[PDB]
RNA sequence: GGUGAAAUUCUUGGAUUUAUUGAAGACUAACUACUGCGAAAGCAUUUGCCAAGGACGUUUUCAUUAAUCAAGAACGAAAGUUAGGGGAUCGAAGAUGAUCAGAUACCGUCGUAGUCUUAACCAUAAACUAUGCCGACUAGGGAUCGGGUGGUGUUUUUUUAAUGACCCACUCGGCACCUUACGAGAAAUCAAAGUCUUUGGGUUCUGGGGGGAGUAUGGUCGCAAGGCUGAAACUUAAAGGAAUUG
RNA sequence: AAUCCUGGAUGGAACGACCGCGACCGUAAA
RNA sequence: UUCCUCGUGGCCCAAUGGUCACGGCGUCUGGCUCGAACCAGAAGAUUCCAGGUUCAAGUCCUGGCGGGGAAGCCA
RNA sequence: UCCGAUAUAGCGUAACGGCUAUCACAUCACGCUUUCACCGUGGAGACCGGGGUUCGACUCCCCGUAUCGGAGCCA
């Protein structure tokens, strides 16, 4: 009865990604980011810009015909911050409020097995 | 240009660097057992009644 | 951020949904449920063959969405296109994995984690590297807080998982492997030839992954596809 | 000044001091 | 003087300890002396889940938490509002509360 | 993209992002603990090989072969040097964007050397338990790692056995910890920093107010960087330790 | 008699110790 | 000696022939706090000298002065 | 000489023949901060020059000036 789609959030501090895909990935739809709903580059990681990216993409959603889908939020990972932004619950809350149908969240943060090296020094970033 | 009427219920303590903004905890009147968390300008008592310009958005609460 | 781009192209519209078409994704047989969901291409020119970009392709899909149970919900499952015949695309398995949330659940301290892998062959000559992994398991009428093992019993368990994995995939082609991975009897035995070493509760298995596939031969594809 | 920094300035002062001595030698 | 007789750590009979990075602000510190924490949150809030249940199809589901171990310096731990400072007395309390 | 905010930077030649692969080199997360091994430095993926070691057990053997040790030797983090390889990441230098009165600093983006490895050098560190090694005695308490003994003890096997894993009691040897001070200490604190004016168990090293000074000079080692050894003139009444109230 | 549940923070800048006289020099605090 | 260039508020520098002349630093006044920094505001010019061209010259033309620079080669 | 492009507020830049024309910077104020910076809201400001087509020219046609790039060159 539903069409499935895969919406992949991936929350960083300084930006916030929202963007559906088929079940495969390959096929994109609907790939919108907060700093293209606000005129800062100070709110493009703000929850409001998050909800907004989030309603578009809900709209471009029922328009091409997805009716539900799965999350994967995501964090930058890596040898970066492994938690995730401020924008990545909201607009999942968005997209669960617009209209669309939500199955099987997972988070998918890329965790390395003791990485490479991580910036800043031994010393830190110091400020 | 819609606008969405919200009940206070619970006052949860005042908020800002200087004390002027309020945290309540507002019931919807319509789409009621909706309950969200705003700030406040002026003097609010629960009961009281606002008008949100925009409903789907939380504060950050102070707890 | 919207008006900051100083110039949107170095030297100096269309909708693309009318021009593409929907493909449904058909599980084997090896599964309660087919019908995985839908998937799109463009439509297929005289150049491109809509059919050649989709063939490849690989979906995630919970074993859960696949076995109507809802214990089988971490398990995802890779399906690898193989095959289109008029809108009804056929998969094969690429793959099995758990989900981060069960695997750091399970990940707790106080306890000796176990891992183990083999890199074994099947008999049709798939080539699978098969992920295990244990946890030590605190008894009843245990006092003592933590409960680790001895670096010995560890690795004598590992031998005993990696014997096993290697025995129970030798013989297993492939969906005979998925149908006794389903099912988790793996960890059954697993259980019962570690139980006279240690305790180890949470044998789940862990993913599997594909490494050297045999050429295609269509006919034990659609053995699957009825 | 902190000692790692005087001990420093003291080998770099007998760094040029060998070399001008070794002008001589 | 002396603070502390583990005199910042937890290294008796090691000599070396191989050191990890902060969350914050990336400083190398040693793993012993790190602060551990255990940030395990469920994934959207004690808020959305009511939406979020109301539009999720499968009912009963679960909806999963988020584990990730956090390490910080002493620094970074001491502004954000941990292990803040003690009194010469209770600096001795090993536990939590 | 980054930031507190930005800009440098990349972007309709499609950046960021998605999926599927591939290559490279590094690292060994979570498990990871007042836990382990090692002379220390140090050591965390699997498996195999090579040799080594401690503790325990022992109605085995030798029989004082021992303890500490000038001279002398092996090992010795990181950085650094030579030569090859490798060269992803981060990144002394350097270039840049800011901030700033200035900022050739902190922040940001790039980025050589280096970071890895092979064969040699260097021989330093808050190389710290800031506590030399050996030995005996002196207060309680519980936990833990390894070994061993005992218990009709619990569980699993094949109700059963032997095991293994747990529980109880005990013990040797460790990493440590809690309480007290008989005692010690200037105190902070210490089961050793106690058994010291009621002053002697054995033994090596080092210091004698602060600076000048780990400087100058001479030797010696080192490719070098530098290391080891190491004064004097002159100057000075206080430097310094631990605690106390402000 | 019904009844499934939750806790959570970021953040810019912020130097110094004090005076006067055309000449060296002069004056000042506890 | 020849050739080129420049001459501007106390200092550095700029200008369409078209307002008794842009900027920055310095100075002065007030403020913040004692001084710097900072916020506001003011003042200061015969554009090197002597001549001419145009309704108008800082500028356009000639000579002098001073500062700098290039050339001064074959023997 | 040929081809192509460009000239737009004080600077730069964008545009459909149904507008004396949007934009970030410059400046005029009002705001916000202990102050400084950062930041937000309203303003006032311009289609290279001249002819032609058109219910309507920044915009199209012609000519000319200036600039850039590439090609060419018998007084
Ligand atoms: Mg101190
Ligand atoms: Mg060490
Ligand atoms: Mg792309
Ligand atoms: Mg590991
Ligand atoms: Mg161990
Ligand atoms: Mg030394
Ligand atoms: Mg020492
Ligand atoms: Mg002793
Ligand atoms: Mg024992
Ligand atoms: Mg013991
Ligand atoms: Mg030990
Ligand atoms: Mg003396
Ligand atoms: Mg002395
Ligand atoms: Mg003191
Ligand atoms: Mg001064
Ligand atoms: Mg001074
Ligand atoms: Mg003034």
């Amino acid at each position: 009865s539903q069409v499935f789609g895969v919406a992949r959030i991936y929350a960083s501090f300084n930006d916030t990604f929202v963007h559906v895909t088929d079940l495969s990935g390959k096929e994109t739809i609907a790939r919108v980011t907060g700093g293209m709903k606000v005129k800062a580059d100070r709110d493009e990681s703000s929850p409001y810009a998050a909800m907004l990216a989030a309603q578009d993409v809900a709209a471009k959603c029922k328009e091409v015909g997805i009716t539900a889908v799965h999350v994967k939020i995501r964090a930058t990972g890596g040898t970066r911050t492994k938690t995730p932004g401020p924008g990545g619950q909201a607009a999942l809350r968005a997209l669960a409020r617009s209209g669309l149908r939500i199955g099987r969240i997972e988070d998918v943060t890329p965790v390395p097995s003791d990485s490479t090296r991580k910036k800043g020094g031994r010393r830190g970033r110091r400020l | 240009t819609p606008v969405t009427l919200a009940k206070v219920i619970k006052v949860l303590g005042r908020t800002g660097s200087r004390g002027g903004v309020t945290q309540v905890r507002v019931e919807f009147l319509e789409d009621t057992s909706r309950t969200i968390v705003r700030n406040v300008k002026g003097p609010v008592r629960e009961n009281d009644i606002l008008v949100l310009m925009e409903s789907e958005r939380e504060a950050r609460r102070l707890r | 951020a919207v008006g900051k781009n100083k110039r949107l192209s170095k030297g100096k519209v269309v909708d693309p949904f009318t021009r593409k078409e929907w493909f449904d994704i058909k599980a084997p047989s090896t599964f309660e449920n087919r019908n995985v969901g839908k998937t799109l291409v463009n439509k297929s020119t005289g150049l491109k063959s809509a059919s050649d970009a989709l063939k490849g392709r690989v979906v995630e899909v919970c074993l859960a969405d696949l076995q109507g149970s809802e214990d089988h919900s971490f398990r995802k499952i890779k399906l690898r296109v193989d095959e289109v015949q008029g809108k009804n695309l056929l998969t094969n398995f690429h793959g099995m994995d758990f989900t981060t949330d069960k695997l750091r659940s399970m990940v707790r301290k106080w306890q000796t984690l176990i891992e183990a892998n083999v890199t074994v062959k099947t008999s049709d000559d798939y080539v699978l590297r098969i992920f295990a992994i244990a946890f030590t398991r605190k008894q009843a009428n245990q006092v003592k807080r933590h409960s680790y093992a001895q670096s010995s019993h560890i690795r004598a368990i590992r031998k005993v998982i990696s014997e096993i994995l290697t025995k129970e995939v030798q013989g297993s082609t492939l969906a005979q492997l998925t149908s006794k991975l389903i099912p988790e009897v793996i960890n059954k035995e697993i259980e019962n030839a570690t139980k006279d070493i240690f305790p180890l509760q949470n044998i789940h298995v862990r993913k599997v992954k594909l490494l050297k596939q045999p050429k295609f031969d269509v006919g034990a594809l659609m053995a699957l596809h009825g | 000044m902190r000692a790692k920094w005087r001990k420093k300035r003291t080998r770099r002062l007998k760094r040029k001091r060998r070399k001008v001595r070794a002008r001589s030698k | 003087p002396k603070k502390r007789a583990s005199n910042g750590r937890n290294k008796k009979g090691r000599g070396h300890v191989k050191p990890v990075r902060c969350v914050n602000c990336s400083k190398s510190i040693p793993k012993d002396k790190a602060i551990k924490r255990m940030a395990i949150r469920n994934i959207v809030e004690a808020a959305a889940v009511r939406d979020l249940s109301e539009a999720s199809v499968y009912p009963e589901y679960a909806l999963p938490k988020t584990y990730n171990k956090l390490h910080y310096c002493v620094s970074c731990a001491i502004h954000a509002r941990i292990v803040r400072v003690r009194s010469r007395e209770d600096r001795k309390n090993r536990a939590p509360p």
